[PDB]
RNA sequence: AGGUAGUUGGUGGGGUAACGGCCCACCAAGCCGAAGAUCGGUACGGGCCGUGAGAGCGGGAGCCCGGAGAUGGACACUGAGACA
RNA sequence: GCCCGAGUGGUGGCCACUAUUAUUGGGCCUAAAGCGGCCGUAGCCGGGCCCGUAAGUCCCUGGCGAAAUCCCACGGCUCAACCG
RNA sequence: GAGCCCGGGCUCCGUGAGGGGGGAGAAGUCGUAACAAGGUAACCGUAGGGGAACCUACGGCUCGAUCACCUCCU
């Protein structure tokens, strides 16, 4: 878990600002995930503050393509190759809004948040 | 006087300034 | 206090309904429901200190549980109901309309007139905004919804004439705001005014978006496009008659 | 009138003639004007003493009376005369005859050093320098780039 | 240097006055000077001016009635609001009959009174009474 | 990329703007206008821009010279450059100090002080 | 020009001025800091209650001499020693050692003792609750303990 | 009197109701300061209040308005809403 | 005998007096107080004459600075305080 | 992810032998320093020396001395 704000590091002037209150709950905040590449999926729901239960992805197993007319499938992925943030993530297969990964035919770059909507599809890399 | 005062403040000043030298 | 303000003092009342100031320290809170709440007068104030059918609010309610009021053509109960602006409001057990209006000085005034201009409310729509299964609905800031337009505008931006039959819940008789066509004033330190408008060239950038006005006298207004409420081609009366 | 400057002495009273329009006695064409002006430059002669001996040869106290209205923008007068041709200093008289003269104590004092007084007018000239200088970048007759320095007065002169 | 132009003209023209010369001499000159001895000849506290714009300079001879008691440019000029006025009133002037206040203003130049007629303000740029 | 931005301005000659530019994305202009002048290009589309204003003292009659620096994005379809005013649009935060974007710039070669 | 900058956008430098110059009044120096509130016991208080450690008497001060009556007496949670001034003519009678006595102040908290008194800055009210100029009168109240 | 190392910015990403170095991976070396920063003291802030011819100076009491707290200090559930 | 009168007095604090903090509205030869003298950076302050802008500046309109307290009227409570 | 603890560094509060000075008390003692040219004019910055006030040197200043002697100035 993860307090914040945020009002509690340093000024943009080298002045150390102190926290005048304590955590509000609404200003809370839940730790990185890691979602994996695997044949199963592995789904949690989650209840938000606002009130609205909110689905993360702990593991995935599908994704699966687009064109630029935009035809999805669902089918089988492989090794995540390619992590924009830091190529240890391209080793563990976490995947991202920005992430890189192998398909069936043709690679696939990940345009989605998983980790607040619980979605998983991609479109094709052109050579 | 001030002649006085100057050499009074100087001795009281190296004087103690001895003492703390020391 | 870091949950909701539900509590409001006398003091902290807000002297545009002209409630008595020392009375006691508490003052009667408007719930939430049609209108804003420093633009709107609670029922209990109408009961008890306008028309002085009450003494005490033990009274009131029982007079609002029985139904010596209709608020929006409609049946109320909650005594803590802030009735709206522009507003229909009837007697149903003597026959009177009073119109919520506001007077030149900038307190919420009631202004009687009669029965028959009971069935029609002016709106000026607060927004108007597309939904789902291709419709447009009619907005208001008393909260009032409608739907149905026949597809697209047909007729203006916002700045809206409606003709609402309000026993009915109905909406009849569209009419723009053009440039030789009266307007009441309804927010603004120019309230209760009403006029012919000279024009609606505006300097939008940014939050205000300007129409001017010239009433009777010649009193040059300038109010948003918001301020500005479009009473018509002239029906119902102006307040302070 | 005055100005006590680097001293506490009263300034000269010299006054111009209060002439707008000039003398007619006195005769010349804006050609021959302008020859003479181009032949005292050519001498080695500079603008202040080419005023000079116009004035107590030719016979026209300044310039400017005498000639503009000729291109009635302002008034013509010797270096606008030399601009026009090419023969003008890029550095302006003022600011070159000031560093002209600098660069000569400091020889002074490389040899005799122990001179107070002569010390004393390096700091009282360079700092005239530097003023003129200063309000030339913004007016442009002297590159924003520049700073000045005893070797880059050595530079300027040689 | 100078600076305020105008203030060691109005300054010489007080101590002028309290000799008891007949007409002054101002060396220095302008459309400040100029203006201000205009409008101050127009409520009349003066006599007639002559300048002689010399390629130096603008001077002006100044004909002394004797009416001037007191005449004097602001300092920093501060900017005066037309509700001010009568604060701005009260102080520098001698009482409620003389009025120039002379401010420097939308419509041009004036005096106290002569602005308060109009109505319209702004900063502050000299005296006389 | 290139569409009207309102004001009463018109938009930079060129486009390519990244989606922190309210030609892209989802941050858009919206609201206040200012102006100011360059002080620094050193940082990577960043730039500062310091307002100069008059306040006034009551006590003193007189007024007084501040100086509120206000730092601001670059699009990187135009250039700023020290010593000419810029114009800044009112935006959702970039980053902890940012939430400028410069919208329409008029440039110069002058420099005074 | 007498001193000041006048011109328009000057006015910080008047500001900074009078505040550099204010600090020359010792009195708001020192309220402002609080050397008033900090120095001379009470903690600024109108009044302390303290016990009588014991009775002294002392001197006059130049053309004077005459035997004044002063108490010792310790501020309690203040835990200072005070020596004091204490008004009436027997008095020093009606105060036991180790009753409760109330102090004051007397004559400007400056550090000002009276003409005559070299020290004392303050003055005594109280004898077990109940004050000095009520037992100089015999009648309204009389001591216990 | 110099301070600053998530420190200022950039790219991409996470988390959150949501923007944001809020957090984090990579990259850059900025950012702030004598128009007084930083550090130290002191202090809830505002409406007002006291006084004073005015200008000004001092002050945050009932009451109203907004924020903070609940033996000191941390921590989550349950609920629209609390870290109560 | 004088004052004041259910008050009157003591200590303490603040403001006035104190143009003893000088904007309004202070000084600085000898009363306190000119730097031993100069230079120029930052700053403030700037000769005349014409044209542009209208940033300051003034004018008008318009959005707005809660209620309360204050000031004035009328009305209410026997009166006023207090309230409307 | 708190409180808690441990080892070290730095700072602050209650309080302590001893030690410094002030405004004084003005009946003891030493001297006469200044104020009169104070009985060697006085002060002044600097340096040394003396128990003390202070003396002396060097430079300055008159807020400097009393005639006399000489020199200038309305």
């Amino acid at each position: 878990m993860a307090i914040w704000q945020g009002r509690s590091l340093k000024k943009p002037s080298g002045g150390r600002i102190v926290l005048a209150r304590k955590k509000r709950k609404r200003e809370l905040g839940r730790e990185p995930s890691n979602t994996r590449v695997a044949e199963q999926d592995k789904r949690k729901i989650i209840r938000t503050y606002g009130g609205n239960r909110k689905v993360r992805l702990t593991a995935a197993a599908y994704a699966n393509v687009f064109d630029k007319s935009g035809k999805g499938r669902k089918v089988r992925i492989i090794r995540v190759i390619e992590n924009p943030a830091n190529r240890q993530f391209a080793r563990r297969n976490i995947i991202t809004k920005g992430a890189i990964i192998e398909t069936e035919i043709g690679k696939a770059k990940v345009t989605s948040r998983p980790g607040q909507d619980g979605v998983v599809n991609a479109i094709l890399l052109e050579e | 006087m001030r002649w006085k005062w100057i050499k009074k403040r100087i001795r009281r000043l190296k004087r103690q300034r001895k003492k703390e030298r020391g | 206090r870091k949950g909701p303000k539900r509590h409001l003092k006398r003091l902290a009342a807000p002297t545009s309904w002209y409630i008595e100031r020392k009375a006691y320290k508490w003052a009667v809170r408007p719930r939430p429901g049609p209108h804003n709440m420093r633009t709107s007068i609670p029922l209990l104030y109408i009961v008890r200190d306008y028309l002085g059918y009450a003494k005490t609010a033990r009274e009131a309610r029982k007079i609002l549980n029985e139904g010596k009021f209709l608020v929006d053509g409609r049946v109320r109960k909650d005594y803590k109901f802030p009735v709206g602006i522009m507003d229909v409001v009837s007697i149903p057990e003597t026959g009177e309309h009073y119109r919520v209006l506001p007077n030149r000085i900038g307190k919420l005034i009631l202004h009687p007139i009669s029965e028959d201009e009971a069935f029609i409310k002016p709106l000026r729509i607060r927004n108007k905004r597309m939904i789902k299964g291709a419709r447009v609905q009619l907005n208001f800031h008393d909260g009032t919804n409608h739907i149905v337009s026949i597809a697209e505008k047909d007729n203006y931006f916002t700045s809206y004439t409606v003709l609402m039959k309000v026993p009915e819940r109905e909406i009849l008789e569209v009419l723009p705001f053009e440039k030789g066509a009266y307007v009441f004033v309804t927010q603004g330190k120019n309230v209760a005014r009403k006029g012919r408008i000279v024009e609606i060239k505006r300097f939008p950038m940014g939050w205000p978006d300007v129409v001017t006005i010239e009433d009777e006298e010649g009193e040059l207004f300038d109010t948003l496009k918001e301020y500005a409420f479009v009473v018509g081609t002239d029906k119902p009366k102006i307040s302070l008659p | 009138m005055a100005r006590m400057h680097a001293r506490k002495r009263g300034k000269s009273g010299s006054k111009r003639p209060p002439r707008t329009a000039p003398p007619i006695w006195v005769e010349y064409t804006v050609e021959e004007i302008e020859n003479l002006v181009v032949k005292l430059r050519k001498e080695g002669y500079s603008t202040a003493m080419i005023g000079t001996i116009l004035r107590d040869q030719y016979g026209i106290p300044s310039v400017k009376l005498f000639k503009d209205p000729d291109n009635p923008n302002r008034n013509l007068t010797i270096t606008r005369i030399l601009e026009k041709h090419g023969l003008a200093p890029e550095i302006p008289e003022d600011l070159m005859f000031l560093i002209r003269r600098a660069v000569n104590l400091r020889k002074h004092l490389e040899q005799h050093p122990k001179d107070l007084h002569s010390m004393r007018g390096l700091q009282l000239i360079e700092s005239k320098i530097r003023r003129l200088v200063k309000y030339y970048k913004r007016k442009g007759k002297l590159p924003k780039n520049w700073r000045y320095d005893p070797e880059t007065a050595k530079l300027l002169v040689r | 240097t100078l600076l305020d132009p105008l203030a060691n003209a109005l300054s010489h023209i007080t101590n002028s006055e309290r000799v008891g010369k007949r007409e002054v001499y101002i060396k220095p000159a302008s459309k400040l000077i100029g203006e201000v001895l205009r409008v101050m000849q127009k409520y009349g506290y003066i006599g007639e001016f002559e300048f002689i714009d010399d390629g130096r300079a603008g001077v002006y001879r100044v004909q002394l009635l004797g009416r001037i008691n007191k005449a004097g440019a602001i300092k920093p000029r501060f900017p005066v609001k037309v509700s001010e006025f009568e604060k701005w009133e009260k102080r520098f002037l001698p009482a409620f009959e003389f009025g120039i206040l002379i401010v420097s203003t939308s419509q041009g130049v004036m005096s106290h009174k002569e602005a308060i007629e109009k109505g319209i303000g702004g900063r502050l740029i000299a005296y006389v009474y | 990329m290139m569409r009207d931005i309102g004001l009463r301005v018109q938009p930079p000659a060129e486009k390519c703007d990244d989606p922190k530019c309210p030609w892209h994305g989802n941050l858009k202009i919206h609201g206040r206008v200012f102006e100011g002048i360059v002080v620094s290009d050193k940082p990577r589309k960043t730039v500062t821009v310091e307002r100069q204003y008059y306040f006034y003292l009551n006590k003193y009659e007189r007024y007084e010279l501040r100086r509120s620096k206000i730092h601001a994005h670059n699009p990187p379809c135009i250039n700023a450059k020290v010593g000419d005013k810029v114009l800044i649009a009112e935006t959702r935060p970039l980053s902890k100090t940012k939430h400028f974007v410069v919208v329409a710039v008029l440039e110069r070669a002058e420099e005074r002080r | 020009g007498k001193k000041a900058p006048n011109g328009e956008f000057a006015g910080r430098k008047l500001k900074l001025k009078r505040k550099k110059f204010r600090w020359s009044d010792i009195r708001y120096k020192r309220r402002v800091l609080r050397l008033k509130e900090k120095s001379d016991p009470l903690e600024g208080a109108p009044q302390a209650r303290g016990i009588v450690l014991e009775k002294i008497a002392v001197e006059a001060k130049q053309p004077n001499s005459g035997m004044r009556k002063a108490v010792r007496v310790q501020l309690i949670k203040n835990g200072k020693v005070v020596t004091a001034f204490c008004p009436g003519d027997g008095a020093i009678k009606f105060i036991d050692e180790h009753d409760e006595v109330i102090i004051e102040g007397i004559g400007g908290p400056k550090g000002g003792s009276m003409g005559d008194i070299p020290g004392i800055r303050y003055k005594v009210v109280k004898v077990n609750r109940v004050s000095l100029k009520e037992l100089v009168k015999g009648r309204k109240e009389k001591p216990r303990r």
